[PDB]
């Protein structure tokens, strides 16, 4: 969840675009609006900066 | 300059060693008169390998550091003989040793090069003379 | 004719060392200079040698360079390749091969073999066949897959190993950040 | 017109602001701490960096917005080109992606004096560089390990602290006997992982320290200075110029100097703030090319991590 809709679609319109610069992704990982545990702190770590960058 | 000849049917004789300043080659094995020159080139200049420059040169025409194998493969034998000297003394040893004098003997047929090329392992391509001059130049190493 | 070769004492090194490295450096050319006419391979004579004064004094080849020639001429590749397998063969690892190493007058010889060295290591033969790559590269980029090729063409028909190596070129050239 | 540059290829977080009359309205630095990734420090960093930025000037004076996009780590490359473009998002200003070994050969040739043949010496990264036939081309670099990062390898070993760089440089100030460890050139290549196992042979030996840190800076630095009078002949180049953090050495400094006087060329090194890995040369660079129209879309910042200097076009010239 987020605190309003506007934050997460820009979270998400900064982030994604990172996403898909990725082409080999270890797992299926739904992003919309051992290895996958630290994947997903990776776009933790990205959605995180993005958000901090405002 | 140093006195280089090559003796063809030279009468060998131990006591000329006992008489003492000049070497005796093998006029077969060695190349010819650039062998000699960089023989001498390299006695003189370089630092010698053996107490004797005489010798030295002998030495320095085998082409490998021991030196009692520099005697077998390069020393002189009956017959054709190459004598280094420095004329008086040459006359003197000629006189002794005996032979005919002969510049070809120094000089390389197809024989001579076989020669060479088995004595010295020369296994590689380019002229024989060079190589060999290369070899002995090579001694200042390992 | 005859030219004399100095490795000079570069005043911005350590005194000590550079006298060492111009010893060794010396030493090395000479030995392998020689060593490589075993293999058939054209090369200056070593007349004189004098590791004290670091000069050697060898043959005097009249002939252009092969970095002047190589991509006028693309045959001169083919012999590089030749003369850089026959090398490899016989484990003489030169480890510093450029297109200015090679002079053709009428047949194609090896100049300087400063930093040469007697390897096993096929590793190492790849590594010094991506400093050719390299030089090769940087000093004709607009002919490096030609003069590659035919260089590679020369190698295979000298050298029989190669693809071995080659192989291990790839994987050298692979050596970068993920 | 000025510009906002991000530099985090590396261990450093660079924040600058720079005009196109060439000043520099601010700049700003940190570097790494290793106990996280540099692309953490970054992420973390670039955000209180922006704000000191607003504060000295007011946002809606940055007219670009620039950032590293290589070569580099991979993770910190993706940490400043997002920070990048959620910064050129949120202002509607322009971004551009400026490659950050050519960064650094252009700060130097700013706050310095041309066409400077740039031995670019790093923790991560040695190689010579030049701007030859409308491309900057590197002219020699190492095959295995960096210069920086053979030194600071050799300084964890003897558990000197990090950076080893300077404090290597101290430790070699008063050595007299050089070990013996091999001097590899090909070409106009280095291969520094000998030397680092050479050392930690000697070391492992145990040699005097002095003596063998002395040995190693002097054989680096002589491989160094030997490869760039090798690209200078090739080159013809009219002056070196010694960047990077290793830069900061004043023992390799005077080997170039020895060489360029013995060759009758200048040897350069601009600023300690600038020879390091700093925002200030992102800002100038990315403010070069938009000056020239260099213009680049969202779809066009991607990544480079391998980004070399001749896949870059420069107009700046």
């Amino acid at each position: 969840e987020f605190p309003s809709e506007d934050v997460a679609k820009v979270v998400y319109e900064a982030v994604l675009y990172e996403h898909l610069s990725v082409p080999y992704r270890r797992s299926e990982i739904d992003f919309k609006l051992s290895a996958l545990r630290g994947t997903v702190n990776s776009y933790l770590r990205w959605i995180k900066a993005a958000i901090d960058v405002i | 300059p140093m006195i280089i000849r090559g003796i063809r049917g030279a009468r060998i004789n131990n006591e000329i060693f006992n008489l003492g300043k000049f070497q005796i080659l093998n006029a077969d094995v060695v190349a010819t008169k650039k062998h000699v020159l960089h023989a001498i080139n390299q006695a003189k200049t370089k630092k010698p390998i053996a107490k004797s420059f005489w010798m030295e040169i002998l030495v320095r025409a085998s082409g490998q550091r021991q030196i009692h194998e520099a005697i077998k493969i390069i020393g002189a034998k009956d017959g054709n003989v190459c004598l280094i000297c420095e004329e008086e003394t040459f006359r003197k040893i000629y006189e002794l040793i005996g032979g005919e004098i002969d510049d070809s003997v120094l000089e390389i047929n197809e024989d001579k090069e076989r020669l060479i090329r088995e004595i010295f392992k020369i296994r590689g391509f380019g002229n024989v003379v060079e190589r060999v001059l290369e070899k002995i130049a090579l001694i200042e190493l390992k | 004719d005859v030219i004399i070769k100095e490795r000079v004492k570069k005043g911005y090194r350590d005194e000590r060392l550079d006298e060492n490295i111009r010893k060794s450096r010396t030493a090395r050319e000479a030995r392998y200079l020689a060593l490589v006419k075993d293999f058939g391979i054209p090369a200056p004579y070593i007349f004189d040698v004098d590791l004290d004064n670091k000069r050697i004094m060898m043959s005097y080849i009249n002939g252009k360079l092969a970095k002047d020639v190589i991509e006028d001429n693309l045959d001169i590749a083919y012999k590089i390749g030749e003369i850089v397998g026959k090398l490899h063969k016989n484990d003489v690892i030169h480890n510093d091969l450029t297109t200015s190493n090679f002079i053709f007058d009428k047949d194609l010889y090896i100049i300087d073999f400063g930093l040469g060295k007697i390897s096993n290591l096929d590793r190492d033969k790849a590594v010094d066949l991506i400093v050719f790559k390299k030089a090769v590269l940087s000093t004709h980029h607009e002919k490096f897959d030609e003069i590659w090729e035919r260089f590679l063409e020369g190698y295979k028909s000298v050298y029989d190993r190669w693809e071995i190596i080659l192989e291990l070129m790839k994987d050298v050239e692979r050596r970068a950040r993920y | 017109m000025i510009c906002l540059g991000l530099e985090g290829t590396a261990e450093k977080t660079g924040v600058g602001i720079v005009t196109s009359d060439g000043e520099v309205l601010f700049n700003k630095t940190i570097m790494y701490k290793p106990p996280r990734e540099a692309a953490d420090h970054h992420a973390e960093t670039f955000p209180k960096l922006i704000k000191e930025a607003f504060e000295v000037v007011d946002k809606n004076e940055i007219d670009l917005i620039a950032f590293s996009q290589g070569p580099g780590l991979g993770p910190s490359l993706r940490v400043t080109a997002t920070v990048a473009r959620t910064l050129s998002l949120t202002l509607k200003k322009p971004i551009i992606g400026v490659n950050h070994c050519i960064a650094h050969i252009e700060i130097g040739k700013l706050t310095t004096e041309e066409d400077p043949l740039t031995l670019y010496v790093s923790g991560g990264n040695t190689q010579v560089i030049a701007y030859v036939s409308k491309k900057y081309r590197v002219f020699g670099e190492t095959l295995d390990i960096a210069v920086g990062n053979c030194l600071d390898q050799f300084a964890r070993y003897v558990n000197l602290p990090h950076p080893g760089g300077p404090y290597i440089e101290e430790l070699a100030r008063k050595g007299k006997k050089l070990v013996d460890l091999p001097y590899t050139v090909k070409g106009m290549d280095i291969a520094f992982s000998g030397l680092l196992t050479a050392a930690m042979r000697a070391y492992d030996a145990g040699e005097r320290l002095e003596d063998i840190c002395y040995s190693l800076q002097e054989y680096a630095f002589s491989m160094l200075t030997e490869i760039t009078e090798r690209a200078l002949a090739h080159t013809n180049k009219g002056e070196v110029m010694l960047v990077g953090g290793v830069a900061a050495n004043n023992r390799l400094r005077e080997m170039l100097k020895a060489m360029c006087e013995g060759q009758n060329v200048d040897f350069y090194v601009p600023p300690k703030e600038f020879c390091g890995d700093n925002g200030a040369m992102i800002a100038w660079l990315g403010l070069l090319m938009h000056k020239n129209g260099r213009w680049m879309s969202l779809d066009e910042t991607k990544i480079i991590p391998n980004y070399r200097t001749d896949m870059v076009e420069v107009n700046w010239i």
